């Protein structure tokens, strides 16, 4: 008997039991006798969800058997199997309803039977806020009472609401599990049909919290699959009826886990014989995550402790610096290589250096795995690691990559601080902040001189290569989505920053990679994806989608924009820009000036005067506020001739970008020393003087076509 | 000349607070506030009065003289305000719940709120404390005790929106105020989070922040202007929600309104400055796009109600 035939057989047995008990209700109470569940507004929830009909009398209960019959179509296709599972759920509900009709109180304590609506509203808020990570539906019998008690109390200690069906109720009592609604251990009943009482909890969750009307069965099934984190642990031998009821749980999107050999279906029906791993298997199968409130370190942990100073004579261990080699690395590895919450200290511990304050090598290798964790998010995780270590009292971390060094104070060590606590801080809050991209985190602290050098050359150094190559070699043509930031709209309402790999933010603190990770960590945050679809003009940077997404974010203030030009519909500026480039018509080029420069530009206006018109989120042709890195970009005024339009820069500014500016101008084929041709403040400050300087220098900007 | 034909494609949604014949409607306008000459102003802005669950110790002496024999018992206080001033709604601020002062368990405060809601006909707005952590527990118990009256839970910030929204709109069928900090993007963000959680625009109102005149007031004015223009001019579906701004919370705590004649003899009367401070603050936010204000002094309510009536009729 295959899976489909087992489910069909179980559904038929459920129908047979429903017909028999309905016949008893008709013979003893008549078709006019009332049918109801104690304290609910949804009548029989499963039938109300599936059909929208409320059943009030026994005669209608007998007419509900046709719903079960119409749900059993014996054709071996997945949809029929799910419908047959729902047939078992409807039949089980009819059996439970007839129980209340036949006997006034059909459940005796500890069994609670039906769960009233006020209880659902009572536990609904923890279900939405995640205070209840999931619902563990445990039915059947474990090999022994202690096995059941261990699994049940493991779920209870994790905050999950566990419901019990069958002999596990007695096994848990023998195992001394404290059962209650406040204790989140609810025994429903000894019969298999009592599992419908937790099914109606999920059904009414859709009815009450999802606001889905009765009869919208597909919407209700979609709701329970996405919103209700329920799963089934079926222990002991499974009859056909149990399997068909499990098909009902699968129909609601609840995966079924069992210790029995079954025809496994990936993500839906799974066999796990190891009772020591059943809880972890179920949490993974239902995507349930349990949060850790407390960092398990004796030393106090707070954001206030960063920025402290350890006395020069009250240090204990000084790892790294020019003294010894220390490094850090965050890796994106496969789930196989990362084991959750593994802290490894390789080499002598902090308790070994009892002598005067000394130095030891330090290697902090962090392995991170996740469903949607990629290599572009590694720098973001590694940047935050600096503040994670500084938040600990007596521990201060400064530096990145192999340029890091961490000093430990005496205060922490006397309170039992060890190198293992270093991995506890990272792991506990790596899962906290990066809770949507990090599934498992594995931290190894290396302090052996031999291994610290070896692991750097195979993990650290090669991965720093990829970071530098990715940042340098990424251009606008390769990427397919841009990003838009609107965090400066608090004072420039009409300002939208379009971030491309060759054009970062005006403030200079947001780049294409940073905005990519901001969107992933904070989907509703300031950075949103901008598709690069619809190309009106390639040279000027005009895109159909960019204009659409700029008029939406700016609330219609700016409708048409260009990315590679300063004359035709330029980008807006907020006021965080450090450098502003202004057009100089008499020189057939543009002038630049940085914020710190307090003198007068050849344009006749200082930085403050120019910032009063460029900023504020207004489109001013001819003037553009940008970052300090955008100067040496290949897209710096691509549509206005290119990089060679620069004719005047401050002396301090010219030196900073001289190496990068010269390299970029080399692609323009002119002599490498382009900065030598650029005039500076020292040479001249007036328009007529700088033009003469450009005439004698053979500056390329003069020979180009007229900019204006 | 040419009469300005300003056509807005958006329309603010309606939120109903309370039950019975005294229930009030917010929003519904498709034009700027008081622009009866441009089109349809949906619902007239409402004016509410503030009470406390404890005796008002920091209120001005003229206010203490009004609420002499009724301030001790919130149930008596709520009935006194309803029968004497007939406010559109009554705001019950749970001062006893804040951890910064006479911190009390959420069960105690919800019991006080239960008696008040069952002793008045007017819709009730239960204002929480400033603490985000306490408001999550406070509103869970309050919304449970006061079930079936459609109260308005206030100050549900991004931190506790999951807890307040679930225990509010979804569970016990109440209304929730989604509060942001004087920003359109932050206001737009919190509304999106409520919508994703399963709460559409008809079940929550917006609080874009409030301030007293002269104390960061232009920031509130700009935010109100921006959200109104985006909701109507740009047909932004995530901002088409009514706005409630508590004026008495901020306008009545300033030096210019609390100082008595002993402290500042030149400033004149204290009651006049307290009323004049709330009237100026409320009138300015009403003109900027606020659909409901909360006032403390009874005289401020009469002036604002006359102010609303004159402009609309
Ligand atoms: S300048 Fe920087 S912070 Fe401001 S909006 Fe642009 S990307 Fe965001
Ligand atoms: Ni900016
Ligand atoms: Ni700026």
């Amino acid at each position: 008997m295959n899976l489909f035939q087992t489910v069909f057989t179980g559904s038929k047995q459920a129908l047979a039991a429903a017909e028999g008990i309905v016949k008893q209700a008709v013979d003893e109470k008549g078709r006019d006798y009332k049918v109801a569940f104690p304290d609910t507004a949804y009548s029989l929830p499963v039938i109300f969800a599936a059909t929208g009909k409320k059943i009030t009398n026994v005669g209608e209960l007998e007419g509900a058997l046709d719903i079960v019959r119409s749900l059993i179509v014996e054709e071996e296709m997945l949809d029929k199997l799910l419908n047959s599972g729902l047939a078992t759920a409807v039949a089980a509900e009819i059996i439970e309803a007839a129980k209340y009709v036949l006997s006034d109180a059909p459940y005796a304590e500890p069994c609670v039977g039906f769960i009233s609506d006020p209880i659902i509203r009572s536990l609904g808020v923890p279900l939405v806020t995640g205070d209840i990570p999931g619902v563990a539906v445990i039915l059947g019998e474990c090999p022994d009472s202690e096995t059941a008690a261990k699994i049940i109390k493991d779920y209870q200690s994790k905050g999950l609401l566990t419901c019990l069906v069958g002999k596990v109720i007695d096994q848990a009592i023998e195992g001394k599990v404290k059962m209650g609604l406040d204790l989140r251990v609810i025994p429903l009943g000894y019969d298999v049909t009592s599992v419908i009482h937790v099914v109606t909890i999920a059904i009414r969750a859709a009815l009450i919290f999802g606001g889905i009307k009765g009869g919208q069965l597909n919407d209700i099934l979609k709701y329970t699959a996405e919103r209700v984190p329920a799963f089934v642990n079926a222990f002991g031998p499974l009859s056909e009826l149990v399997v068909s009821a499990g098909a009902g749980a699968i129909a609601l999107g609840f995966p079924v886990l069992t210790d029995q050999v079954v025809p496994e279906v990936p993500t839906l029906l799974l066999t796990q014989k190891d009772y020591d791993k059943m809880v972890k298997t179920s949490l993974e199968a239902r995507n349930i995550k349990i949060k850790i409130t407390e960092i398990p370190i004796p030393v106090s942990f707070a954001a206030a402790f960063e920025g402290e100073r350890i006395r020069k004579n009250d240090m204990l261990a000084e790892f790294g610096g020019n003294k010894t080699k220390a490094w850090e690395l965050v890796m994106c590895a496969d789930q196989g290589e990362v084991e959750d919450h593994k802290i490894e200290v390789i080499g002598p511990d902090i308790d070994t250096i009892d002598k005067a304050p000394g130095r030891m090598p330090l290697g902090m290798l962090i392995k991170v795995s996740g469903t949607n964790m990629q290599k572009d998010f590694e720098p973001v995780l590694e940047r935050r690691l600096h503040y994670f270590l500084n938040y600990i009292e007596g521990v201060m971390h400064v530096g990145q990559r192999n340029l890091t060094w961490v000093r430990i104070g005496k205060e922490a060590f006397e309170k039992g601080f060890r190198l293992k606590h270093f991995g506890e801080v990272i792991y506990a809050k790596m899962l906290d902040e990066f809770g949507s991209v990090v599934d498992k985190c594995e931290v190894t602290i290396i302090t052996d001189p031999g291994k610290a050098e070896e692991l750097e050359g195979k993990y650290a150094v090669p991965r720093y290569k990829e970071r530098d190559a990715r940042l340098e070699s990424l251009v606008d043509e390769k990427v397919d989505t841009f990003y838009s930031c609107n965090l400066c709209q608090s004072f420039a309402p009409a300002h939208v920053c379009i971030v491309t790999p060759e054009r970062l933010g005006l403030c200079g603190a947001v780049s294409w990679l940073d905005a990519k990770a901001t969107l992933e960590l904070n989907p509703t945050g300031p950075c949103q994806a901008v598709p690069k679809e619809g190309v009106v003009d390639e040279n000027l940077g005009i895109w159909e989608k960019v204009n659409e997404t700029v008029s939406k974010i700016s609330q219609g203030a700016v409708t048409s924009v260009t990315l590679y030009s300063i004359l035709q519909d330029p980008m807006t500026s907020c006021g965080c820009f450090e450098c502003i480039t202004g057009i100089m018509p008499e020189a057939n080029g543009v002038v630049m000036v940085n914020r710190e420069f307090g003198a007068t530009t050849p344009l006749g206006m200082t930085f403050g005067e120019l910032a009063s018109m460029t900023g504020g989120g207004v489109q001013t042709p001819g003037f553009m506020g940008h970052g300090r890195q955008f100067i040496a970009s290949k897209k710096f005024m691509k549509g206005e001739g290119g990089l060679g339009r620069i004719v005047w820069m401050p002396k301090e500014l010219k030196d900073f970008v001289a190496e990068k500016l010269n390299k970029t101008a080399k692609e323009l084929y002119n002599i490498d020393n382009f900065a030598d041709m650029i005039c500076d403040e020292t040479i001249a400050t007036e328009s007529e003087e700088v033009v003469k300087f450009l005439e004698e220098k053979g500056h390329p900007a003069l020979k180009m076509d007229p900019i204006m | 000349f040419k009469k300005p034909t300003q056509k807005f494609s958006g329309k603010i949604g309606e939120v109903e607070i309370g039950t019975g014949e005294k229930a009030l409607k917010l929003g519904g306008e498709s034009v700027l506030p008081f622009y009866t000459f441009d089109g349809d102003t949906g619902n007239t802005p409402k004016v509410g009065m503030e009470i406390l669950d404890v005796y008002p110790e920091d209120w001005i002496d003229p206010l203490k003289d009004i609420y002499k024999d009724v301030a001790k018992d919130p149930v008596k206080w709520a009935q006194f305000v309803e029968e004497k001033y007939s406010p559109d709604f009554i705001c019950l601020r749970l001062i006893s719940a804040d951890p910064n002062g006479t911190d009390a368990a959420p069960e105690d405060c919800a019991k006080t709120a239960k008696a008040v809601v069952e002793a008045i006909k007017t819709p009730l707005v239960v204002a929480g404390t400033g603490n985000h952590e306490k408001d999550a527990k406070l509103f869970e118990k309050v919304a449970q005790e006061t079930e079936g009256h459609n109260i308005l839970l206030m100050s549900a910030v991004e931190d506790n929106y999951k807890s307040v929204g679930a225990a509010g709109v979804m569970a016990y069928n109440d209304k929730v105020v989604a509060e942001s900090s004087v920003d359109i993007n932050l206001a737009k963000q919190i509304n999106i989070l409520m919508n994703q959680l399963g709460i559409d625009n008809t079940k929550f109102v917006d609080n874009v922040g409030c301030a007293a005149g002269g104390y960061g007031y232009e920031y509130v004015i700009s935010t109100l202007d921006r959200v109104k223009l985006a909701a109507l001019g740009q047909d932004d579906k995530t901002l088409q929600v009514p706005i409630i701004s508590p004026v008495s919370f901020e306008a009545c705590k300033v030096k210019e309104a609390m100082d008595s004649e002993e402290d500042s003899p030149q400033w004149g009367s204290q009651e006049d400055r307290t009323v004049s401070m709330e009237v100026a603050t409320a009138s300015g936010v009403l003109a900027s796009g606020t659909d409901a204000v909360i006032l403390r002094h009874p005289k401020s309510v009469e002036v604002i109600r006359n102010f609303i009536k004159e402009l609309l009729g």
